[PDB]
Order: structure tokens, then sequence, then C-alpha cells
RNA sequence: GUUAAUGUAGCUUAAUACAAAGCAAAGCACUGAAAAUGCUUAGAUGGAUAUCCCAUAAACA
């Protein structure tokens, strides 16, 4: 058979590039039921409906797009978002799981307003003054993934509670006391992940416990993995909610303020000069053919 | 102060870090074959026999992020998978995945066919409307 | 010029002609179908009885 | 009744999970025809479980 239309050879084309061969190609080395019936029944009510039939031939038909969102939401699609930005590899040393709690965080802003944040969101660390509003007995932690200056592997926390009765986190205790985002200048999106983690049964944090008030980065550092080790029996995520920030005017305040510190500043860094290594004495070397070599010429 | 101690150099490891900056790099081979790959996100909007399907998909070929009909919420919602109207509403609520997956840059190259459907374009209305750019910003070297 | 009643009741008439036209392809195809699949299993029938009588048919 | 078939929509062991999917296929518009192209049309678990099951249809009968 003979594509009739380019996108037949196209589409066909790019799931073939798509697929590995034996042949070296550019890709390897660069690379319940229940519920059905009942909607089954609603997509016949829909289908049936006469008006809803003049809307599409008049092409005026609209949607609660609201609604749609809710009905998504959701565990598969959000686990994405997290693998997608490296949370699990940091964070759990590659280790993914489903989250099956829909969590969500906003970042209280005023009393006007809660600022979402979403999974992938940027939030400016201004807007992150305060602490955020998150919504059985369980835990909960924040971490600061690559707003780490010193240690790559290393994180910092903003605020850890511990034994959250149920979902009331104003009862958890105050492990961590909470700061404001202090991302390095020149490092571009720093990405900020909140977990949440099935508590099987209450166990005193007391090794997590850290002194409140806090400012000392030397004890902020912490790693997740082997924090989540040590309770990995006890401890299996369940929530997840990211944002990005970059540097801001109140990033210096936190770095200053309370930090104590000089803002941590970085850029790319360029490799020394290349200098030509000429020969000290130049035997039988005219001065047309070291003029070429030479910056005259 | 314990606090001042700090490396030399940083430790980024967001993937999109270089992307969102703009110096992530982009395929700038492929001279010999088209279309361009100079995109990070590509959207794909897939139309089959009884549904519309819609997709921003990165250069690996992975999906971040899927629209399609044949999702539950969506459909209760929608009297027809195949028609225009569908058509703008998986913009637009392709658009608000994106919103949900943070994703606001993407890369549409519709085939002349494709930009001709007005169905199509009512979608790339749908998209500019809610935000979501059909056009991605330029690498950085 | 058609009015938009005259329109919507024009456009009813299509669904109808096309749902009976659809109906009847179905239904032509399954006839084309059937006949075969009898002309096929009625070939096979007077084979077993003998496979010298068609040697005169199948010219 | 014994053997044996046959029980998602032309096709598929697509699927029983987050969807009854993908594919074949249709009407109208566009006037050599066809194709391409735009807008649109009709649809299924006759049924279970991790073999029974009734329906159906055969050789035994």
């Amino acid at each position: 058979e003979k594509y009739r239309s380019f996108e037949r050879y196209r589409r066909r084309a790019e799931q073939e590039a798509r697929a590995p061969h034996w042949w070296r190609t550019y890709r390897e080395h660069f690379v319940r039921t229940q519920k059905l019936l009942e909607r089954k029944h609603f997509l016949r009510e829909l289908r049936a409906n006469v008006e809803e039939e003049r809307a599409a031939r008049l092409r005026t038909a609209s949607i609660p797009l609201e609604a749609v969102r809710a009905e998504w939401e959701g565990p598969y699609h959000k686990q994405r978002l997290a693998e997608y930005y490296g949370l699990y590899r940091d964070l759990f040393h590659g280790a993914t799981f489903v989250p099956w709690v829909p969590l969500h965080v906003a970042y209280a802003v005023g009393e006007e307003d809660l600022i979402p944040v979403y999974h992938g969101n940027e939030v400016t660390p201004t807007e992150a003054s305060r602490a955020p509003e998150v919504t059985s007995l369980w835990t909960l932690l924040f971490i600061n993934l690559d707003g780490h200056l010193l240690e790559p592997d290393a994180e910092y926390v903003h605020w850890l509670l511990t034994n959250i009765p149920s979902n009331r986190v104003a009862e958890g205790q105050e492990t961590c006391p909470y700061l404001p985002p202090f991302p390095a200048r020149g490092s571009g999106f720093h990405r900020f992940a909140f977990l949440l983690f099935k508590q099987d049964k209450p166990i005193n944090f007391s090794e997590d416990t850290r002194p409140s008030p806090c400012y000392q980065l030397a004890q902020r550092t912490f790693r997740t993995f082997d924090f989540y080790k040590r309770h990995q029996e006890a401890m299996t995520p369940a929530g997840l909610a990211f944002f990005q920030c970059r540097w801001d005017d109140s990033v210096t305040h936190t770095f200053h303020q309370l930090l104590d510190m000089r803002e941590p500043v970085f850029e790319f860094v360029r490799p020394p000069p290349y200098h030509p290594k000429q020969k000290r004495f130049p035997h039988e070397q005219p001065l047309r053919y070291l003029d070429r070599y030479r910056d005259s010429h | 102060k314990e606090n001042e101690a700090v490396a030399p150099e940083f430790t980024n490891r967001n993937p999109r870090n270089l992307e969102l900056l703009g110096v992530a790099r982009k395929e700038r081979g492929w001279a010999t074959v088209w279309p361009n790959r100079e995109f990070w996100h590509r959207l794909r909007v897939v139309k089959t026999q009884h549904h519309v399907e819609a997709f921003v998909e990165h250069l690996n070929g992975q999906v971040v992020v899927s629209a399609s009909t044949r999702e539950w919420a969506i459909k209760k919602h929608l009297y027809s998978t195949r028609n225009v109207v569908a058509c703008e509403s998986i913009g637009r609520v392709l658009a608000q995945r994106c919103l949900e997956a943070g994703i606001n840059f993407m890369v549409y190259q519709p085939t002349p066919w494709e930009a001709s459907s007005d169905s199509i374009k009512r979608l790339q209305n749908a998209m500019t409307e809610s935000g979501v750019m059909l056009r991605e910003p330029r690498r950085i070297y | 010029e058609h009015s938009p009643e005259e329109s919507e009741r024009r456009a009813l008439l299509l669904k109808r002609w096309a749902l009976f036209k659809q109906q009847e392809h179905e239904m032509e195809r399954d006839a084309i179908r059937s006949m075969l699949e009898a002309q096929q299993e009625a070939l096979e029938e007077l084979k077993l009885e003998s496979a010298e009588l068609y040697a005169e048919a199948i010219k």
C-alpha cells in the first residue's frame, strides 16, 4: 500500500524511528468495572440529548471545566511531574511511588488569597515570606533539593513536622522552624518538593529534632534518603507538591538577616585562556610564515 | 559563621534549570530531516476515528502533559469525542493540564491540512487564551 | 434564502437519509459476505460427494 | 445429554487499570472521476470468574 497523505508516512516514520532496531540509529546512541457501566449509561444519555446534538452542529457547545479537573484527579499523572523534575532521584535515590492522597499546597499571601503551589510551579521567594498551608496520623517534611550551596547531595529543610495527628498540622511537633526560601543567585530555578509520608506508628524522631529557632546551615543540611531509610519501615510516601523559585530581593534578606551570611552568587566558570607556545629560537622560520602565526598579518 | 561556608560552584540538579534559563541544548542536527528539532517540547494532536487527543511531548518522545477525550472527566461533560468544539475543549483542558504541570512554553508545528482545519485553529485559540505559548523561547549559547 | 427553521428541518432529513443509507450499506456488505459464504459453503458440500462433478463446473 | 464448537462493533488477546481502546469503515461539502481536504454520521462486553455458564450451532445424538 502507498500512503495517500504525507502524515501517514510521517506518523509511521515517527513511530518507526521511536522503536529500537538491530541496525545502529540515532535513538540508541542518544537514548472499577461497575463504574464503567455507569459511565456508559451517561454516554448514551449524553449522545441521545437532542440539545447537545444541536449545539455540536451549531458549534456552540460548552463544558463545565472545573468539574473535569476534580473528576480527573490524578495519582498516575501526579507521579509523572515529580519523576519528570527529578524529585525521586534526588529524594529517594530513584525510588518511585505513585502518590495516592491528592496533596495540594499553597503559599499564603496576605489574607485575600493563598498562592497555589502546583507540580512544577514557579513561586518567588518574596511570596514565600511565611509558611504555606498544606491540605491519618502521618508526617510531613520540607526540602531544598538544589538550594544547597556547598554539597550537591545535601539539602536544607524549611520546616519538618512529625506525628501529625490525623490531618490537623497545628499539633505536629515543630522539629524544624520555618525558614523563607534562600535560592542562590545565578543558579536559575531551584526546585523545592513537599513530601507526605504515611506513618505506620507514632515514633519519636529525636534524631530529626532541631533547635527552635535554628539559623545554622551546618545543622539544616540533611539527606532525605538516609532519613527515609532509617524510617522506611514505617514511612511510605503518598503526597507530592513542588515549586520552583528564582533569586529575589527577599533572598538577600533571608541570607543576611537570619541566615547571617553573605549572599551566594554563582555563574558558569570559563576555562583558562589558551596561549600558543612560541619557540624560543625560530630556526629557519621566515617572517611570512611567522606573520600568519602571529597576530600581525 | 558556619552559614557563610559555601562551595565555589553551585550544584543545580533540576532537569529544567537549563531549559527554563534557556541554556539547555536543542537538537541542531538532522539538517537532512524535516522538520527542525530545535524545540524542547512539542504539541502532538492525534485525531482518531472516534476520539481526538492532544499531547505535549519532549524531544525524548515521552509525553509530560497528555490530554485525551478518552479521559473520563472530560468526556462526561463533552458531547462527542470527535467534534470541532471537542478540539477547543481538549486544548483548554490540555492547557489546564499544562497549567498543572508547570509547562508554559511549547512548539506547535501543524501540518498543511491540520493548520487549515478550523477545529485545530480554535484549539490554538484555546491554547493562547489559556496562556500556553505555541512557540518556545530560543536557546542560549 | 432558507430560514434557520428550514435549514433545521433539512438538517434533520439528511440525518435520516444518512442513517438509512448507512444501514443499507451495512446490510449490503453482510449480503455480499453471506452469499459468498453460502457460495463457498456450497462449493464444499458437493466436493465431498463427488469432486469430478465440479471439474466441469469450475470451467 | 456425550464430544465439540461460540459469547467486545468489519478487524484485534486493545482493555479489564487510569479508557469498553485502536484500526477498518460512513454522510455532506469541494463539481472532470478518484484521491486529498473541511465539517460531520452509526456503533459492542447477549456472559462469568483465576473452566463452568446459559444462549446459539454442528458430529455423536
